[PDB]
């Protein structure tokens, strides 16, 4: 099975290196991918610049592992990258880490909306909360009906960085039924993030 | 068919030699020739070898620093492959062709019919 | 002027087939590889197959041996993914892409030249069954800012798209990545935020595409009466 990318957070101008995961193998190539669009071949036989490819990419093998260096990241550069190895007849591309821009906290703002009435109508009612724009991505949200913790009834979402603001923002949704929705009156979500010195609530109170 | 070996990873500066095995009669071939394909590049030549002359044909690129020979006996052509840079890294291989071509056709690919698998060579730091 | 060009994806059932073409162009077809590499919604690159049509050597990975069958036509610059015996995690964008020839000859500890020239990708959909999606407004509060947005709740399979005011608002909306509720639905949120004074000026209509379905719906979202 396949997997997310994991996560390098680094500013302009920062260096960083990205360490293949290892597995006997053959020497690495490294692509890189933006969103929509197809990956490309940046570095082969483990340190060899792909034709056309920026000098500021370079590729070392460590003995048994191999590395990706950028030496001065760039705006374009903040992208997903892929080692890719053989075995016998078979090709493997590793997990993916995406590099995003780091910049400075914003705490989200906090929305919460009460199911509609026209969804009551068919027997389930979803209770959102919306943190938006901020930054970095590590939150947490915390459901509460009627003084209840919940667990396990609630999937969150979240955004890519925002291209203007490099921002993130999330949504959990709690679901449950008309009839367990309309037993309980108050309806809150808590969330944790960095940029709050202590946790926001939102509330809403059934029927007004 | 074509056997080419000795290839590896070099320093800048190093120097390899590859071999290129042919089995059968050569009699018959008027140019065996290296070429090297690196990757987002077309297959290119390197250097070429008139087989009843012993004329030798070179890149730009290469002149000087490569030396195309041959071994009859042996049933071998041989490409000595000194100061090597980093734009040299690619797969090289060895090719022939017993029909006719033009002295300046030499050099390209389609112009060529036999061919081994390759040696690959690294060249880096 | 090396070109590939993957066709052939789309919607198709557990048990149906599909046939994805990878068109070449540029190059001496008989002299290289072609790989298929696939990628699902949010997930890593995936190998799947080769094929070197002039040695007619192929090779697959276990996630889809004895399922996918990779073929060529010399004479077409083409290769070809035969897809059967489809299962839900087969959904995913089709790339098809260039190597060596003899790639596996040449893989060792100091080479590996990797896959040179990809194609933009063919979109693969499994289904099992066709849902269109309800639309339920996201009320703005009574607080500068206000949110509002709709929740587009119970689909399949994906992608829905969303507009708001037909696309004439665009600042500030964010469209959530679907979620695969328990129900084996989708589900997402398009959120916008927007000034508080103009809540009760402007309206607010979210536009919502559904093409497997051929569903459009559009949802006006107001404040709640009280
Ligand atoms: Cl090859």
């Amino acid at each position: 099975m396949t997997q997310s990318p994991s996560s390098l957070s680094a500013s302009v101008g920062d260096r960083v290196t990205i360490t293949c995961r290892a597995s006997v193998s053959s020497a690495v190539a490294w692509y890189q991918q933006k969103p929509g669009k197809a990956p490309k071949l940046l570095i082969y036989s483990a340190s060899s610049l792909y034709s056309g490819v920026p000098s500021r990419f370079s590729g070392s093998r460590s003995g048994t592992d191999f590395t990706l260096t950028i030496s001065s990241l760039q705006p374009e550069d903040f992208a997903t990258y892929y080692c890719q190895q053989s075995s016998s007849s078979l090709i493997t591309f590793g997990q993916g880490t995406k590099v995003e821009i780091k910049r400075t906290v914003a705490a989200p703002s906090v929305f919460i909306f009460p199911p509609s009435d026209s969804q009551l109508k068919s027997g389930t009612a979803s209770v959102v909360c919306l943190l938006n724009n901020f930054y970095p991505r590590e939150a947490k949200v915390q459901w509460k009906v009627d003084n209840a913790l919940q667990s396990g009834n609630s999937q969150e979402s979240v955004t890519e960085q925002d291209s203007k603001d490099s921002t993130y923002s999330l949504s959990s949704t709690l679901t449950l039924s008309k009839a367990d929705y309309e037993k309980h009156k108050v309806y809150a979500c808590e969330v944790t993030h960095q940029g709050l010195s202590s946790p926001v609530t939102k509330s809403f109170n059934r029927g007004e | 068919q074509l056997v080419e070996s000795g290839g590896g990873l070099v320093q800048p500066g190093g120097s390899l030699r590859l071999s290129c095995a042919a089995s059968g009669s050569t009699d018959s071939i008027e140019y065996m020739t290296w070429f090297r394909q690196a990757p987002g590049k077309e297959r290119e030549g390197v250097a070429a070898l008139y087989t009843h002359t012993g004329n030798t044909y070179y890149a730009d690129s290469v002149k000087g620093r490569f030396i195309i020979s041959r071994d009859k006996a042996k049933n071998m052509v041989y490409l000595q492959m000194n100061s090597l840079e980093p734009e040299d890294t690619a797969v090289y291989y060895c090719g022939a062709t017993r029909k006719y071509v033009p002295v300046r056709f030499a050099l390209d690919q389609s112009s060529y019919d036999y061919w081994g698998k390759g040696t690959p060579v690294t060249v880096s730091s | 002027e090396v070109q590939l060009v993957e066709s052939g994806g789309g919607l198709v059932q557990p048990g149906g087939s599909l046939r994805l073409s990878c068109a070449a162009s540029g190059f001496n077809f008989s002299y290289y590889s072609i790989h298929w590499v696939r990628q699902a919604p949010g997930k890593g690159l995936e190998w799947v197959a080769y094929i070197s049509s002039s040695s007619s050597y192929t090779s697959y990975a276990d996630s889809v041996k004895g399922r996918f069958t990779i073929s060529a036509d010399t004479s077409k610059n083409t290769a070809y993914l035969q897809m059967n015996s489809l299962r839900a995690e087969d959904t995913a964008v089709y790339y098809c892409a260039r190597g060596y020839q003899y790639w596996q000859y040449h893989a060792s500890w100091y080479w590996n030249g990797g896959l040179d020239y990809w194609g933009q990708g063919t979109l693969v959909t499994v289904f099992n069954q066709i849902k269109g999606p309800s639309v339920f407004p996201l009320a703005p509060s009574s607080k500068g800012t206000a949110a509002l947005g709709c929740l587009v709740k119970d689909y399949f399979p994906e992608p829905v798209t969303v507009s708001w005011n037909s696309g004439a608002l665009t600042s500030g909306v964010h469209t959530f990545p679907a979620v695969l509720q328990s129900s084996g639905l989708y589900s997402l949120s398009s959120v916008v935020t927007v000034p508080s004074s103009s809540l009760g000026t402007q309206t607010y209509i979210c536009n919502v595409n559904h093409k497997p379905s051929n569903t459009k719906v559009d949802k006006k979202v107001e404040p709640k009466s009280c």
